[PDB]
């Protein structure tokens, strides 16, 4: 009798069910059904509720009695939740008992507006040359990683979670950023491994792990970075620093052309709904520096897109690029060729970190992005003449390029890639062999290790440069050009 | 010295002519992809109604 | 019993009406009884007033509105256990091969629950297959998917045969074969061959139970029947905890299938016109085959490939599950390699030094990189000779040619087309040998001897043969 | 009353919309007041879907319609043979009442995984080019496939025009018979094509099922089921038959006219999801049957029309993924001179080998490897070129000249390997490449004359001894010697 906290499947099928009664439910509120399955309130018409499963259909009938929860759709947050791996309902998985929680956020919150924000300028160091060189990410910022499949995208993301280390082991409470790794679309083997290597190197301990593998339903897929957007959020808040990483919203995406092509919305561009720009950037909006005035709390967004025979100008790229501070573009043609990781650097931007990055290095990375940009267009004119001008500039695009080479599972400290920089654009290893390059990396640093170990304890210290150090390190470089 | 030349040339053309076939493929791909959701839709549309 | 009554038909779309909360769930099997035997109806959705839709497993030609309809109560079941080896059955788990019925112990619905986050293998592994080539170039994972390429004159009947033996003889499981879409024509020479080569065996025993649902079927059945393959082999990993071949052919059908299904639903297309279901789809599929604790399942699945267009839905979709791509190729058969495997295409996304170990890995590194050097050669062989190649360039080329032709492997299930005894090649034999022979450690050994053969020591005992 | 009878609700485009009938079968036939029958596709809680056979101006709203108890089915036997039947069986020809051995429903399962042997037995079609180089087997199904006007029906035709050589004599099992199903087809054109096997004295073994461009959809989707039934007479009663479908591309057309209308969801191209299924069901009931079943078999060619050559079109895909194999035509090829037009890089018989006379693919598998290599040095034929790959444009010129071949005349297989072997062991490098026309003639009517005793042999033994091979490149070194 009392249709208001309980319903009756009319009819469901799809994914939907539509629901009738319920009429004190409210929109977006969770629901019950009659064997425990999730479902969500989408829209209130006079009559009956559609009601999207986090399911498979199977689990309701036609008839069945279905309960409010008077929440809208909600999470477990706070500090309990590291070195735990939950689904879309922070539903715990690995079977390490109950989610330790301090409270529960909603799935759905708004943006930290125009005001409680602040210019991101502490950098988030990913111990990629590559990267914090030339695309470098501010804590706050929300950098994309745009790649072909099998390009590591993932390589990059997982690297930044490993390199943190440094840090989240020592006293420092502000030095800190905690992970939050979203696996949308993923296989449930390549999640436990990739967790399994997480513990490897023993990060496990300072991260959170939510997880809606290709199996699951096509809300729990959608609804993932979401709850994992909350779950980081509670850092954001209470004045701490975390690093949230989408892998990927191109799956993200897909699910939600699922429900809305179920729901019978029109297809838009490559059959999606007009939407899904504001699916991603009402996500990634809460990612995000805040004022001095609200803590000074950071969520770093580290989305992945995933493209398709090298296309950028594809409509999920282009809306996820026109939401983002930028993007690390990962050719699959560099990748081939052995050059990891394959930063295409004309199409790779960081948008506000140049001016959060670590001092040390953009003073001795003086234009290096356009001069390895324009370096490429160069080199691609050859295949011409001798000319001694533009001969001259090439001996060192490809040394240089040969100096980003980084193989997987190295995190190297700033300090460390400074030096190798210098060298780099004041040429102090163009009489080196090409295929010697990478080779002297290892013999440099054990050079510097045990003689010069001040000038990497005070780029340590600092992470600045005076004129005093410039000199001290110009003598300990071509010194080992000799020995 | 001219038939070196020329023999080094057309060699260069098709390396060249090689790499834009394999681009024109990829563009031609997603033309022809994109070709047929279009024309699916404009049925989709019309049939709804 | 539950009883229902058909309200509508329309091709492969049956609806059917019941009484107050009797209505069965969806993907449940509800039979009508037929002149022949009885159709299957899979049940698609409730669509209010005590009526659900379904969607058929074969014709409904001659169904009357008003006509009975059973619930089975459970979704379609296959007999499962050592019973199915040798037997032919279709989508609906029926005999088809007219060897009375299958007495199975049990019986398993087609849909079921990938194994949880907690069931899972925390370590990448290689499967063991025997084969040289795939081994130690493109190595299987274990409970891993490998794609495999190449249409026909390239022995992909043999080769799938070589490794439910090798599956079954070198570590101890079985195979199920699955004809999703199958050509009829190929499902009758498949099933002789099989005999032929006595991998089935009906006075002894089968190492592979066979699951076909060919082309004339109507869409659900094309569908389901991957799954009915499927649900057989997850019996022998989970009851009798072992390594099974689980084989899909053609994976890409599946698909198509799983479209037709979708238009005929009503649904809206996605994309290139696929279903908008396509990912979750594969998943459900795709994410029943793996490791668990008790045992693996791994499976070998052909893969089309759509107006050759690597990013076309289906493909695309699909190789977001694959590990290793075999590909076969008409260019290795007309060489006289067999295995017909290309050793530079046929790539592992479980070949790294850290999982293959050191050893394994730097082998098949520097081989691929012999033949790569070779390959490039080709040309400048056939204009100027091999006059025309520095010491060092001219070494490997007369050594990879070795390795070619090491790679080449005779199989125990071809004995019987060839009478050449087959060699299975224990993975340790793939590595050492490949390694000496990289040092040159037997360059003044002639080419022939190292073609179609066991381990080096059958390269050892050939040449001598060869020699006096 | 209502469960043997209805009322129509509303009619129009061909689809009626009728109250009750509440016993019928889908896919049941049914008559209206006027007399027009049509059939019941779509069975709603409220109302049968039935499509129309005739013009709806014979229908009108409220009209009375009657159950006929009876899903489609067709006179199937030999009475049949020399008729022009429409899709449903009927006279279209003046000739009076078919006589049938029996009827059988347009819709049938296929024969099984079980009841099938492999493909064995060639069809000899006479065509060099096709014969020699894309082997059809009985009980195959080879694909015609090519753009409009590149000479699909053609080689279809010369098929069916060389059976006479089988037909004409006594063993059954040497016979074939050949069922050409037209599918929205010119009636003139039929006719015409009808005025051509008699001028062969080909329809005393032939079977033409018409469902004419003006025809109601249901018969143009219907009449290659309807066909295929009567193909199967044949197949199941230890005979050979051939079935011709001209063509699948406008039988897809017409299954699509039906879905829209009565408003089924469409997908690619306006297509229904089971317009595969359609067309897997039809050619997946060609076959050759296992000696327990009488040994018979039945052989398919569908005809396919490309359009601007795309294969990737959605029809084209489908069928080409169903068929064993295709035969390519071009337009290029055509213009050329190239007659028939076969495209032999891409015409591929998945059967093949198995199904050629042992004689042809004796001399032969040479033949796939020089075309193959000459294909590939094509462009050379624009001043220096080394001896080698001179030689590889001499053969290759000869051997496409030797595969041309007029239309109406195909070559018995005693006639093909003569040709065939004088060309790829290399007697006509010497011959220019304009002589090649009238060497055949001359070769051909020598050979009768004065060599008559190798060609009977070829004939009948189906084999070449190692003496035959040296009869006749005798017997050839002789003539291009002379
Ligand atoms: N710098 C590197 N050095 C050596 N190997 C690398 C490097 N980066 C990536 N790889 C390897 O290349 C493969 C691709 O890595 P991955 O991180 O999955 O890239 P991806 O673009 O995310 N591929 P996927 O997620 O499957 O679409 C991995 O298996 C790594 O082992
Ligand atoms: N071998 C041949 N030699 C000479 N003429 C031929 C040959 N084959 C076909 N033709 C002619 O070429 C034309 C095309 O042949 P045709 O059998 O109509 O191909 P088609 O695919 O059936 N054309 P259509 O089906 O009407 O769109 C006909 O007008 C014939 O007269
Ligand atoms: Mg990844
Ligand atoms: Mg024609």
């Amino acid at each position: 009798a009392n249709l208001n906290e309980t319903g009756r499947v009319l009819a469901v099928g799809d994914g939907i069910a539509r629901v009738f009664g319920l009429n004190n439910i409210q929109a977006e509120e969770l629901v019950e059904f009659s064997s425990g399955v999730k479902g969500m309130a989408l829209n209130l018409e006079p009559g009956q509720v559609g009601i999207v499963l986090f399911g498979s259909d199977r689990l309701v009938k036609e008839g069945e009695l279905v309960k409010r929860t008077g929440n809208i759709v909600d999470v477990p947050v706070g500090p309990g939740l590291l070195g735990r791996v939950v689904d879309a309902l922070g539903n715990p998985i690995d079977g390490k008992g109950p989610i330790d929680a301090a409270g529960r956020s909603r799935a759905q919150v708004k943006a930290p507006g125009i005001l409680p924000r602040r210019s991101v300028h502490e950098p988030v160091q990913t111990g990629l040359k590559a990267v914090d060189a030339l695309v470098p990410i501010g804590r706050g910022q929300r950098e994309l990683i745009i790649g072909d499949r099998q390009t590591g995208k993932t390589a990059v993301a997982l690297d930044t979670i490993l390199n943190q280390k440094r840090w989240n082991n020592g006293s420092d409470e502000s030095k800190k950023l905690y992970c939050v790794y979203v696996a949308v679309g993923q296989k449930r083997s390549t999640v436990a491994q990739l967790v399994q290597t997480l513990e490897q190197h023993d990060a496990m301990k300072y991260s959170i792990i939510v997880a809606a593998t290709a199996s699951e339903a096509a809300p729990l897929q959608y609804l993932a970075p979401f709850t994992a957007a909350s779950i980081g959020e509670w850092f954001r808040d209470n004045g701490k620093h975390a690093l949230i990483v989408y892998d990927d919203l191109s799956k993200q995406a897909v699910a939600y052309r699922q429900l809305s092509l179920l729901l019978r919305r029109p297809p838009g561009r490559e059959a999606y709904p007009g939407d899904v720009f504001y699916l991603h950037s009402r996500l990634l909006e809460r990612a995000a520096k805040l004022s001095e005035k609200e803590g000074s709390g950071s969520l770093t967004a580290l989305p992945v897109i995933e493209t398709q025979g090298g296309d950028v100008s594809a409509y999920i790229p282009t809306n996820v690029i026109s939401i983002t501070d930028g993007q690390i573009f990962l050719e699959a043609e560099l990748f081939y060729k052995g050059i990891r990781p394959a930063i295409n650097v004309g199409l790779s931007v960081s948008r506000v970190g140049s001016a959060a990055q670590v001092k040390a290095l953009k003073q001795v990375a003086g234009s290096l992005k356009l001069f390895l940009a324009q370096y490429r267009e160069v080199a691609a004119f050859a295949q011409s003449d001798l000319d001694a001008s533009t001969k001259q500039t090439l001996v060192r695009g490809e040394r240089l390029t040969q100096l980003l080479k980084q193989n997987q599972y190295s995190p190297l400290a700033t300090e460390e890639q400074v030096p190798l920089i210098y060298a780099g654009v004041n040429g102090h290893l163009d009489g080196i062999e090409l295929s010697r390059i990478g080779e002297f990396e290892s013999s440099f640093l054990s050079y510097l290790k045990s003689n010069h170990n001040e000038l990497l304890t005070e780029i340590r210290e600092k992470g600045e440069l005076s004129k005093e150090l410039l000199a001290s390190l110009k003598s300990a470089t071509e010194s080992f050009v000799a020995t | 010295a001219e038939i070196s030349a020329r023999r080094n040339a057309m060699d260069n053309a098709s390396k060249n002519a090689g790499d834009m076939i394999n681009r024109y493929s990829i563009l031609y791909n997603r033309t022809r992809q994109a070709v047929i959701t279009n024309e699916l839709v404009d049925i989709i549309t019309g049939a709804s109604s | 019993p539950i009883t229902g009554k058909v309200t509508a038909v329309i091709g492969a779309i049956v609806d059917v009406h019941f009484e107050q909360s009797e209505l069965p769930a969806i993907l449940n099997a509800l039979e009508i009884k037929t002149p022949q035997g009885k159709l299957v109806l899979e049940v698609a959705q409730h669509l209010g007033e005590n009526t659900v839709r379904t969607i058929a497993m074969d014709g409904t030609e001659g169904l009357v509105r008003g006509e009975k309809v059973l619930d089975t109560g459970g979704p379609i079941s296959v007999p499962v256990g050592r019973e199915t080896l040798g037997r032919i059955i279709n989508v609906i788990g029926e005999p088809i091969d007219e060897r009375g019925p299958i007495k199975s112990k049990l019986r398993k619905p087609i849909h079921a629950d990938p194994p949880s986050f907690a069931e899972q293998s925390t370590s990448a592994e290689i499967l063991e297959t025997g084969i040289k080539v795939v081994d130690l170039l493109a190595p299987y994972a274990r409970g891993g998917k490998i794609g495999l390429f190449g249409g026909a004159g390239v022995g992909k009947t043999v080769f799938i045969q070589e490794l439910i033996n090798n599956i079954a003889k070198a570590h101890g499981g079985f195979s199920v074969f699955t004809g999703v879409g199958e050509r009829t024509r190929e499902g009758n020479d498949l099933y002789r061959e099989m005999k032929e080569t006595g991998v089935i065996n009906l006075e002894g025993e089968s190492k592979v139970a066979l699951v076909f649902g060919q082309m004339n079927e109507p869409p659900g059945a094309r569908a389901r029947v991957a799954l009915t393959g499927l649900t057989i082999a997850e019996y022998f990993r989970d009851e009798e905890g072992q390594d099974v071949l689980l084989f899909i052919d053609n994976i890409f059908r599946f698909t198509q299938a799983g479209s037709e299904v979708s238009a005929l639903l009503g649904r809206i297309p996605s994309a290139v016109g696929y279903q908008p279901t396509l990912a979750t789809d594969m998943g459900l599929l795709q994410e029943r085959i793996t490791t668990t604790k008790k045992g693996s399942v791994t499976s070998v699945q052909a893969v089309y490939v759509p107006a050759d267009d690597l990013t076309d839905p289906a493909p695309a979709t699909t190789f977001a599950h694959l590990d290793a791509t075999t590909v076969l190729s008409r260019g290795i058969s007309e060489l006289g390699i067999y295995p017909a495997v290309d050793p530079l295409d046929s790539k592992s996304r479980l070949l790294d030094a850290a999982v293959v170990g050191q050893e394994h890995y730097d082998v098949a590194s520097k081989v691929q990189e012999t033949l790569q050097t070779y390959k490039s050669l080709q040309d400048i062989i056939a204009i100027l000779g091999m006059d025309e190649l520095s010491e060092q360039d001219k070494l490997t080329v007369e050594r990879a040619r070795k390795i070619q032709r090491f790679l080449s492997q005779p199989f125990a299930v071809a004995e019987v087309f060839t009478g050449i005894p087959g060699k299975l090649v224990r993975l340790k034999d793939t590595v050492a040998s490949f390694k000496a022979v990289l040092e040159g450690k037997y360059d003044n050994i002639p080419e022939h001897a190292f073609y179609m053969v066991g381990g080096i020591e059958d390269v050892v005992a050939k040449a001598e043969k060869l020699a006096a």
